């Protein structure tokens, strides 16, 4: 690649928009011709290497790339359309479909919206809808699961981009954005990172963009989440991821008492036997306090509302180490931190409220010792004056404390 | 070094030690390769001695290896 680099920068030292064109001979047609053909292989790194080196050619040139692959576009795009996307391998969907996603995006106009290209769109939602087991069956084969989770990808970042586009699904009214819409909630719930990043990303981008949302297909969507919040012993790590993740999109779409919920059943979960034995080992790796951890880890993201449940979750948390007999350690205190760095005057004026008592200062104390607790320091060091004049009153006072 | 070996080898604090050690190494793992023999010498001496005691303790230390493996 370094070498192909140099050769490219080399040869291309006198470039002209002429000379890159075909004529109405050009020394860089048949190199321009080449390099796109490449662009559709089954082997990422070339598919990366000949875009490269076509916007590298085009930069020189002083041109725009699509005006350098309008000739040759037929050439790529015609057999990509002459076959049916299902039955090829794994690999050469791939290629086909990220070859599509990046020639539709250097101009609007480039890709014309004709019968071919909807059907390809429809055959990649299928795709993207299928199960593990119906493609080709998951053996659990580390290959098979890399190849499904990249064609999930794949087929999610196309039908993302075609998002984009007003004329698709407009042109139709049947439901085609709001099944878009489902299967891009079906795919955030997944179990592969990639894939859920993905996603992500996507919906996020069409929420930015809509700007509205109609309230059956949010409902539809927030349902299965919140379906499996109704039992505690049902509770399980992935479910609260979702509904991190939802809580992260969705920001003012939420309500109150799901903190309360949650709490209830950490409470529930919290057995005073069961806290007593898993004592006395390396708990850290059991389900149960990696379930409240979890649950713990929510708080931070709620909205302002969640304010009023700090002295809540506090008790709560010291209680928890009181019975494990911790100290400056457990499970439980990174996303503590997290949520309590959201809301430092808040945390200021409540420890300061509390002074006399010793559990408390020591508590804060811990805190602020933490390399990620800066906020609380910059409000530490504005109101140092308050501190000390609190705690001279509290001297003043003529206690024995 | 050995201090670890220590207490590894000894039963009583064999299986908590070996967690910790095994997620501390864990987060290293990807300076096993830096080309410095000083630096990946003791990294992996360190997974010698983790394994070594998995071996030891049979019925004790597979589940803290499990999750690893």
């Amino acid at each position: 690649q370094v070498t192909l680099e140099q050769l490219l920068a080399r040869i291309t030292r006198n470039a002209k928009k002429q000379d890159c064109l075909p004529p109405p001979p050009p020394r860089l047609a048949q190199l321009v011709m080449m390099l796109n053909s490449e662009l559709a292989h089954m082997n990422r790194h070339v598919r990366a290497t000949a875009r490269r080196s076509i916007e590298a050619i085009a930069a020189a040139a002083q041109a725009e790339v699509w005006e350098l692959l309008e000739p040759h576009k037929k050439h790529i795009l015609g057999p990509i359309y002459a076959k049916p996307l299902r039955a090829l391998p794994f690999a050469i969907q791939i290629g086909y479909i990220d070859a599509v996603t990046y020639y539709m995006s250097l101009k609007r106009d480039f890709v014309p919206f004709d019968e071919n290209l909807n059907r390809l769109l429809m055959e990649s939602l299928a795709l993207a809808d299928a199960s593990d087991e119906s493609l080709a069956g998951k053996t659990l084969e580390f290959r098979t699961h890399d190849f499904i989770v990249n064609l999930r990808v794949s087929c999610i970042k196309i039908l993302s981009r075609a998002m984009s586009f007003e004329e698709f699904g407009s042109g139709s009214n049947n439901p085609t954005r709001p099944k878009v819409v489902s299967v891009f909630f079906k795919c955030l719930y997944s179990d592969s990172q990639p894939t859920i990043d993905a996603a992500n990303d996507a919906l996020k981008a069409v929420l930015q963009h809509t700007t509205k949302l109609p309230k059956d297909l949010l409902q539809s969507g927030l349902r299965p989440v919140l379906a499996s919040l109704q039992d505690a012993k049902r509770l399980t790590v992935h479910s609260l991821d979702n509904l991190g993740r939802l809580l992260r999109l969705l920001t003012t779409y939420f309500k109150v008492e799901i903190g309360t919920r949650l709490l209830e059943h950490v409470k529930q979960i919290a057995d005073p036997n069961f806290l007593q034995q898993l004592s006395f080992t390396f708990f850290e790796q059991n389900n149960a306090m990696k379930v409240i951890a979890a649950v713990f880890n929510i708080f931070h993201l709620l909205p302002d509302a969640a304010r009023q449940f700090k002295e809540r979750v506090i008790d709560n948390v010291l209680d928890l180490e009181q019975k494990l007999r911790r100290t400056h350690h457990s499970p439980f205190r990174l996303p503590l931190y997290k949520y309590l760095n959201k809301y430092p005057s808040d945390i200021w004026a409540f420890t300061l409220q509390k002074l006399e008592d010793l559990r408390y200062g020591r508590f804060l104390a811990q805190v602020l010792r933490h390399p990620d607790s800066q906020v609380l320091r910059d409000y530490g060091a504005a109101n140092v004056e308050f501190i000390i004049k609190t705690c001279n009153t509290v001297v003043v006072s003529g206690k024995e404390t | 070094l050995h201090i670890p070996q220590f207490f590894l080898a000894s039963e009583a604090t064999s299986p908590s030690f070996c967690g910790i050690l095994l997620r501390f190494l864990m987060e290293r793992i990807e300076d096993v390769g830096s080309a410095d023999i000083k630096k990946s010498s003791i990294l992996l001496r360190l997974f010698k001695l983790a394994f070594m005691a998995v071996t030891l303790f049979a019925n004790q230390n597979e589940q803290v290896l499990l999750p690893h493996v």
